């Protein structure tokens, strides 16, 4: 029943434009549990079965097996946004804590952070 | 007038009451909370809901003893007491805001505000828990 | 020219469905300038002038003065998204580095970081 | 055949070449890079391309004196080089990858990879800047 940063959900991310990611495809929560719990939105990264290995620093992989996927994939911590909570559809997986330290790395470079 | 809050009185140590807050708005405009405040002391979460859709908050103190609901037909919110104790008398206002509810989750639990910072403020209502004021 | 972490253009946010922020309004550019040199999109979060005071921690006021505002607006570090750079129009203006600061901290806290 | 570079040869230095790398597909498939490479050294970038808009990269090496640029009727990239010199001297291949243009300007800068991470590559075509091997 709770959304959890790291969990991996279906969700509608079209309408987009241009080289923005689209269609329906798995996406893994970032925001915070926080914000999780208490706002009508969830703030998550796209992940892509398009490409199967990390091209550039804001890529993240994850194997087919051990989540629960079509295909080995690539989280796009270039690719994010916010979603309506109703956008979510079936959850898919979560992620491991390791995977999740990866995720976080990319998302400090993708997002110029660093401490 | 905006939020107006009423049902208040005194109760004996163990018996309940049932605030309401009526809106001026339709629920969906505002996530609506109750806070309580006794002399000399801030403003403190209670019980927030976004009646838009089921979410609420509630603070550690009223847990499984109090219920926050939402009648929209009246445009009211439901703050149900069970259980009272001494310790709960307080003025209990209630508080509207687009951000309350998540306002409740970040600060309850607590970085520090006024309070001030929620747009909408009812006048506030006694609440007295006690087996020494007459009546009971 | 150059798109920079920090600048604020206006853009096209909509369409977009329940709680996310739409229309078109100022937007803050929080992807890193590599991202920002080299991407098709940009990572960007949404300003308001529906609030004029910060409610929760991912929240960060600008002025209307200083910034080149109609009205004193806030920063929703929980309303972030990736645009094509088509959408990007007017350059606006560009944050303080103690502005960035701000906006830096609710990121970090918004998206569950912290370092 | 996906991409196939021509155009190479001997010049002597201070001289010019235009490599071309001819496409299978339309342009705007992929972002398309020249890479050049030394005996017993790492493919290193030289400049890059994404046709569909104008963006560049150049190394810090050639900036100046290389020129990359797009013809999409030929689905063909050139990488124009004047004032060669001899320590341009080297195996240039070109390469495509959807991701090429950001792989350019985030590891030229260079955390490093293995290169075989982009998608497509040339055959490599020789570039020999000298003053000593005859042509001259
Ligand atoms: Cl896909
Ligand atoms: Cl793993
Ligand atoms: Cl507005
Ligand atoms: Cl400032």
């Amino acid at each position: 029943d709770p959304i959890r940063r790291g969990d991996v959900y279906l969700a509608d991310l079209s309408p987009v434009q241009g080289s923005e990611q689209g269609g329906v495809r798995p996406v893994v929560i970032i925001q915070n549990d926080t914000g999780n719990k208490y706002s009508p939105t969830v703030i998550v990264a796209a992940i892509t079965g398009r490409i199967n290995k990390a091209k550039i620093p804001t890529h993240v992989e994850i194997e087919k097996k051990k989540y629960k996927l079509d295909k080995d994939s690539v989280i796009l911590l270039e690719q994010i946004r916010t979603l309506d909570k109703k956008r979510l559809k079936e959850k898919l997986t979560y992620l491991s804590d390791d995977k999740m330290k990866e995720v976080d790395n990319a998302l400090m470079i993708s997002l110029g952070l660093n401490a | 007038v905006q939020l107006q809050e009423s049902g208040g009185g005194l109760v004996q140590p163990g018996g309940s009451l049932r605030l309401s807050c009526a809106s001026a708005y339709t629920l969906d405009y505002y996530a609506i909370g109750w806070f309580r405040q006794a002399p000399g002391k801030e403003r403190e979460v209670v019980s927030c809901i976004r009646s838009s859709d089921g979410s609420t908050y509630y603070a550690d103190s009223v847990k499984g003893r109090f219920t926050i609901s939402s009648d929209n037909a009246k445009n009211t919110v439901y703050l149900q007491m069970n259980s009272l104790k001494p310790e709960d008398t307080a003025v209990y206002y209630c508080a509207a805001d687009s951000y309350l509810l998540e306002f409740c989750g970040y600060y309850s639990g607590y970085s520090g505000p006024a309070s001030g910072r929620l747009d909408y403020w009812g006048q506030g209502t006694q609440v007295t828990v006690s087996s020494h004021h007459h009546h009971h």
